[PDB]
């Protein structure tokens, strides 16, 4: 997560392959909706937040 | 001092995985900072360090250590802060600790990252030369 | 002559200079650069005249390709490890690009903008007299986009002189900052729980303001409306529901609420650095009585 | 009267305080034409007026050469010099609450929008959206109360009034106002050389169009 | 015996090179060598700049001439380029700043001739060195 | 978990919510004065309040629990 925010979307299933510049995620946060793009093709494992919650800078949204 | 045993050979024969560590440290660009403690801490016994004024002027580090069992008191520019500017504050920090080693026979080493002092009318106004003298 | 191509914009990047300052009387707020004193740095980095524009990066992950010719950048607030090709250069230093060369901005260590300065500036078309760009009422060059083609203005004839500045790390976490008081500090029943109170940043912070939370701050009088009034970067609202709120640099040109304190231009820029999620402790720059 | 409360609004800007519109836009002219040096901007409003400096070496100075001047007495004025309307705008009054909040004070909406069309207003301060102004010194009967509630979504063009203020809003925005009618002026437009089309010390004037 | 350095300035000569900086090590050794043994005067009568300020510093007594001398380690365009601040060599380093503000001045003299007179003044009360008494 | 937990040794100086009372993350929950300064608790998740097991004027622990949700 480039910043901390509120995870207003999860876009992806667990698991779920994806491919490079799809969306992972959307945060609330600079009051402004900031899209998580993926940044390689793979394989969407253990996405490890849930929609409206709140998340801190850095955290991992998903390894790839 | 405490007891260590010192290894057999060169310089160049006993070089450590830890020492070839250090070969990779400095980063290619000149202006890219890097945490002066990995040198401090890879040149000390057990990389073990007494910080001394940890949180005052951190653009200079100084603190004891061991070498080979020998107490040391080092003294180090900290790139992270001020790109490691000498100002008022590191001079006089820097300056005491030297002063108290020297008291009390510790040897002193220096790691030198240093690109001026910090400029600016501030230093100026508050006596850069004649603080920064104490170091000398 | 030479552009640059936007490859990534990270979450945002911006168009910024001095702003366009005494437009008061068309309702048109200064904007321009959060942080001036890094705008302003980089710009005496690359030697353009404070006046050229830079790109204000926020959250770093800026990307951008040199085209057309050779240039002298510099990068200067929130640390990001600027790089070219991927080999790192020195925030707050000069580094000159060759064509073809790509320029990269990582995650910041600490701060929030980054200013990117290049030799002769952003030439964009200015609006109103200034390329900033005011997030509120969208008056300047539109916030960039992937494939955003920047030109590079003609340079003056002085030269870099100065390979790097050095500048005081910025704060992690506790922003300590100095407020002058009032002038409506009399609204509240207590107005130096301002200054005892670590107050909390909240997601809400943008350009327009940082919303803070903490000890709520009790109106004398809270049903009292106030005619609105001017307003400037860094004065602290208090609006009814008893939350400051500290205006950024694309603030409204009046306000509706009391201001409790303003921020010192001595601290004001270090404003333009807090992130969400980080404590802010103020104290009065001078004695508040009545 | 010679000057008002003076506060210091940071280091960076000095405050004056005022009891009524006419000493703000009289004393806003007055330091335009004192042209302190250092000033880099001035900000009338509701009841004040803000002076903003090139920095905080020049507020001591300022403040003191506040003390100096004084205003033409001839220029505190509630109509216009000339009786002149400077602009005037053409409205449709299709307003969502004319009759039931307003009309109620008394006037019927015929009679509402013929005073509002028949009183010269003054282009007061500036503030809230650019190009947006707030017109003051029209018909005292037509100073309904703010309405205690925000609103939102406010048409681009719309034309409103509350307490003692009227004007137009420039573009689609969370107003606050009741609102009378609106118009297709053009109320800001960076690209044209004036942008704004209303700026503080003008005069205007709707006409009615229905 | 004493020492008078009549200081005078503009620092390292650029193209000797790092010559220079091991001569004011040298310099600064011998000054701090000297110190509490023999009465070191300075007398700063030009732009002294970079180097040339820490032996001053080191010295006992700095007498500085009011309009036409100035100290500082780093010069008014470095300080513009990283800090803003415009600021000319007089303010930034003038006699009258280094006694009201820094500390670092003596004696502020209204013409060389002054300063002499001062200086002369000065070597009346002190001995030659530590080892013998006062006048 | 769902609890709000106290991060410092303080006194309640200010109880902002109620039980029932939906909150968003990020909202203010408590004030707790230490060491002379006044510090906020805040919820850290979406919900509405419910455990609600401290009020104005106790001095609490470290790590004590708020509330819940
Ligand atoms: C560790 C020490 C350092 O790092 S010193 C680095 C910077 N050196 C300086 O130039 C000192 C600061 N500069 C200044 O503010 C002024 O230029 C100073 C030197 C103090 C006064 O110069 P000013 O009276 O204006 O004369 P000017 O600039 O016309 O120069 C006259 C001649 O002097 C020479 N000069 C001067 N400084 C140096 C120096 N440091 N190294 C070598 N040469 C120097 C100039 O080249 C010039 O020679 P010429 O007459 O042009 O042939
Ligand atoms: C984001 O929440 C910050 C808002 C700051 C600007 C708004 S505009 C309308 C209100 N009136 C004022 O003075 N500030 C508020």
């Amino acid at each position: 997560a480039p910043m901390q925010g509120t995870v207003v979307k999860v876009a992806v299933e667990e698991g779920q392959e994806v491919s490079a510049g799809d969306l992972v995620v959307v945060l609330e946060a600079m009051k402004m909706e900031n899209p998580v793009t993926a940044h390689k093709d793979g394989t969407i494992t253990g996405l490890a937040v849930e929609a409206g919650a709140a998340i801190t800078q850095g955290t991992v949204i998903a390894e790839i | 001092l405490y007891p260590v045993a010192i290894p057999e050979g060169s310089i160049e024969e006993t070089l450590t995985d830890e020492d070839l560590e250090l070969d990779t440290l400095i980063p290619d660009s000149p202006n890219q900072p890097y945490d002066m403690h990995e040198v401090i801490t890879r040149i000390l016994d057990d990389d073990e360090f007494l910080e001394v004024q940890a949180g005052y002027a951190g653009n200079i580090v100084v603190g004891f250590g061991r070498v080979e069992g020998r107490p040391v008191g080092i003294v180090a520019n900290q790139p992270t802060q001020f790109a490691g500017c000498l100002d008022i504050n590191a001079s006089e920090k820097a300056a005491r600790f030297i002063r108290t080693c020297d008291c009390f026979n510790i040897p002193i080493v220096l790691l030198v990252d240093v690109p001026g002092f910090l400029p600016g009318t501030d230093q100026e106004y508050n006596g850069i030369i004649r603080r920064g003298a104490k170091l000398l | 002559g030479t552009t640059l191509e936007v490859l990534r914009t990270g979450p945002l990047a911006l168009v910024e200079d001095l702003g366009r300052p005494g437009l008061a009387h068309m309702g048109v707020t200064r904007s321009g650069a959060a942080d001036r004193r890094s705008h302003t740095l980089a710009n005496r980095l690359v030697a353009n005249p404070g006046e050229s524009a830079t790109i204000e990066v926020t959250f770093g992950g800026f990307s951008a390709r040199v085209c057309g010719g050779d240039v002298a950048i510099a990068v200067t607030g929130a640390d990001t490890d600027p790089a070219v090709n991927g080999i790192p250069f020195g925030t707050n230093s000069i580094h000159h690009v060759h064509d073809g060369q790509v320029i990269s901005l990582g995650a910041p260590h600490s701060g929030l903008r980054s200013y990117l300065a290049v030799r002769g500036g952003i030439d964009v078309t200015p609006v109103l007299g200034s390329r900033s760009y005011d997030v509120m009422s969208a008056i300047g060059p539109s916030p960039l986009r992937p494939g955003d083609v920047l030109p590079v203005g003609e340079h003056t004839d002085e030269f870099p002189e100065l390979d790097q500045a050095p500048v005081a790390a910025i704060a992690e976490d506790v922003v300590e900052l100095q407020v002058v008081p009032g002038p409506r500090d009399d609204w509240f029943v207590d107005p130096d729980i301002l200054v005892r109170t670590n107050w909390l940043v909240t997601n809400r912070s943008d350009r327009v303001g940082m919303r803070l939370v903490g000890m709520p701050l009790e109106y004398r009088n809270p049903d009292r409306q106030l005619p609105s009034e001017g307003a400037t970067r860094g004065a602290i609202q208090v609006p009814p529901n008893g939350f400051p709120v500290i205006l950024g640099p694309d603030h409204p040109v009046t306000g509706g609420y009391p201001v409790i304190g303003v921020v010192t231009e001595e601290d004001i820029d270090k404003l333009g650095q807090v992130r969400p999620g980080q404590t802010v402790r103020l104290h009065w720059a001078y004695p508040r009585r009545p | 009267m010679t000057l008002g409360t003076v506060h210091n609004y940071g280091d960076q800007a000095l405050l004056l305080e005022f009891d009524s519109t006419a000493e703000v836009l009289a004393w806003t002219e007055t330091l335009r034409e004192a042209e302190l040096l250092g000033v880099v901007d001035i900000v009338p409003a509701a009841r004040t007026v803000l002076v903003k400096l090139a920095g905080p070496r020049y507020q001591a100075p300022t403040r003191q050469r506040l003390g100096k001047l004084r205003v033409r007495p001839e220029a505190i004025t509630h109509q216009p010099p000339g009786d002149r309307v400077d602009v005037t705008i053409d409205v449709v009054y299709d307003g969502a609450d004319l009759h039931e909040v307003a009309s109620l004070t008394g006037m019927t909406p015929a009679q509402v929008i013929a005073a509002h069309t028949g009183t010269p207003w003054r282009v007061g301060f500036c503030g809230f959206a650019p190009g947006f102004a707030y017109l003051v010194d029209g018909d005292a009967r037509l100073q309904v109360p703010r309405r205690a509630e925000p609103r939102t979504s406010v048409p681009a063009g719309a034309v409103a009034l509350a307490g003692e203020f009227s004007g137009v809003y420039p573009r689609q925005s969370p107003g606050g106002w009741q609102l009378i009618g609106h118009t297709d002026a053009v109320m800001f437009d960076v690209n044209r050389d004036k942008p704004a089309l209303l700026t503080p010390g003008m005069w205007v004037q709707f006409r009615a169009v229905g | 015996r004493p020492l008078i350095g009549i200081n005078d300035g503009a620092g390292a000569r650029i193209q000797e090179g790092v010559v220079s900086l091991g001569l004011y090590s040298r310099i600064f050794h011998n000054n701090i060598k000297a110190s509490g043994v023999i009465p070191q005067i300075s007398l700063i009568m030009g732009a002294a700049a970079g180097g040339h300020v820490y032996s001053p510093a080191l010295t006992d007594f700095v007498v500085m001439v009011d309009q036409t001398s100035q100290m500082f380690i780093t010069g008014p365009d470095v300080i513009k380029t990283v800090t803003g601040e415009d600021v000319t060599m007089e303010e930034l380093g003038g006699a009258h700043t280094h006694m009201a503000k820094s500390g670092t001045a003596h004696y502020v003299a209204s013409g060389e001739q002054d300063a002499f007179d001062y200086v002369r003044d000065l070597l009346s009360y002190l001995p030659p060195n530590n080892y013998a008494d006062p006048p």
